[PDB]
């Protein structure tokens, strides 16, 4: 409840937090699939980034942690799609939703 | 807003995820 | 980007002197009020750049408006969705969602996944546990292009670096008037310290005088130099370790 | 010199230290390297930039 | 962003009302 107070601090990790999981990371991108006319592992920060959130989602009781967590589920399910590794990382997160 | 459009899709790709589930029990029944 | 951050030669965004007096100026703080706008500001723009985006012959043509937007699907994984020809991630994020409904993966422990019949069809495959590494790697290959149409029959920079040079000029300014202010507080200690120091440079300043290209090639350096005291006193030295 | 260098730092400390001493006899005028940094018609045309702008944001 | 989005989630409800109208015709298809 302190680190998710102000209307500044609270609103870099809506969108930086799943911007770290998938950092220095070779994603499978799409310009090259528009434009004819999967990189099996991780980073450093990324299972740090992936450790803080499963600690994170063990907020209970709809608190200030799982109120945050419920809008950040549908962005990164968008990055499970592409990295086979993040489905082996964030178990406790899909457990807890 | 981004809230409202995504808590509709889900439920819009879930729903035709279910129908693509109803298609198999008018197959089986052929 | 890179990992590093990268090695300039140019200075950027220098200090700001906190020991002058404030009943003259009365401005340092309005300018921390400043630089605190500008990294909150900054910080605003900073948050919203990365939000922003997080015989009968056959008539074939290659058509101009082949792209890969709408590529064709398999009909076997077509029927999995339910669209006709979506996406090529949208396939992917279904496919990984309809898992994700079935609870496949547990009730590696993750990786390997439970072969239903669909995922067993669109597969062709007969295991029992395969890894979704394999799942995924197999969507590149079940997924066909599209066939064509077959008829048979700054400024920011340089105002930074002015900004830095101002602020090294201030800093110059700064410490000229530090020193003279520490000289009209106290005026004993700061003269024998300038007669010491400045001595010392000049000694410092007055130590690389011979080793010249046309005083080294001379012989006054050797002979009856005695008062150098530098050289012509470890020949016993460098003797006995064989570096000659 | 892209680098300093040890008579470099020795020879830029000393050329900092005398010119303050140089300055209380007062045998050096110094005045160029003054009157080019304040500079008052530029001082009083900042006034005038920032009256402008006084002006231009109400 | 903010008018797109409303007229986005507009053409998933009519999307959600064509689907209904499809679950509609499968009431009567059997």
């Amino acid at each position: 409840t302190e680190l998710f107070k102000s209307k500044e601090c609270s609103l870099i990790l809506e969108a930086t937090l799943p911007n770290l999981l998938s950092y220095n990371i070779a994603t499978p991108d799409y310009h090259l699939l528009q434009k004819h006319k999967f990189p099996q592992e991780l980073s450093d920060v990324s299972k740090v980034a992936c450790t803080f959130l499963c600690l994170l989602s063990n907020d209970t009781d709809d608190g200030a942690g799982s109120a945050f967590c419920q809008r950040i589920r549908p962005l990164v399910l968008h990055k499970l799609a592409d990295i086979p590794p993040l489905t082996l990382a964030l178990s406790e997160y899909m457990e807890n939703t | 807003e981004k809230l409202k459009y995504v808590k509709e899709s889900e439920k819009m790709l879930n729903d035709r995820l279910s129908l693509s589930k109803q298609i198999l029990d008018l197959n089986k029944s052929l | 980007t890179q990992t590093n951050p990268v090695p300039v030669t140019y200075p950027t965004d220098a200090y700001i002197p906190t020991y002058l007096p404030d009943d003259k100026v009365s401005n340092l703080a309005d300018l921390k009020k400043l630089i605190e706008m500008d990294s909150r500001l900054d910080l605003y723009l900073t948050r919203r750049r990365l939000d922003t985006s997080i015989l009968r012959c056959s008539i074939t043509i290659q058509l101009r408006g082949v792209d890969g937007g709408k590529v064709q699907y398999s009909p076997n994984l077509a029927t999995l969705i339910g669209m006709q020809t979506g996406s090529v991630n949208d396939a992917v994020y279904s496919i990984y969602k309809y898992i994700l409904i079935n609870n496949l993966f547990v009730t590696p422990e993750l990786g390997e996944v439970k072969l239903d019949s669909l995922l067993q069809k669109v597969l062709d495959t007969n295991a029992a546990h395969l890894p979704l590494m394999n799942v995924v790697q197999t969507v590149n290959k079940l997924v066909s292009p599209l066939p064509p149409i077959i008829l048979d029959y700054a400024e920011d920079t340089a105002k930074l670096r002015e900004i830095t040079k101002l602020a090294l000029q201030l800093n110059s300014s700064a410490q000229k008037y530090q020193f003279f202010h520490e000289l009209s507080l106290h005026p004993r200690e700061t003269l024998t310290h300038y007669l010491w120091s400045s001595k010392q440079n000049e000694l410092v300043l007055q130590g690389d005088q011979y080793f010249n290209e046309d005083a080294a090639r001379t012989s006054d350096i050797y002979s009856n130099n005695n008062n150098d005291r530098s050289l012509m006193g470890n020949i016993s030295l460098l003797y006995s370790q064989g570096r000659l | 010199y892209n680098n300093v260098t040890l008579k470099n730092l020795t020879a830029f400390q000393l050329l900092s230290q005398r010119e303050n001493i140089c300055e209380l006899l007062n045998l050096v005028e110094s005045t160029e390297r003054h009157n080019s940094i304040i500079n008052p018609e530029r001082q009083r045309m900042s006034l005038e930039e920032m009256k402008k702008m006084l002006d231009a944001l109400k």
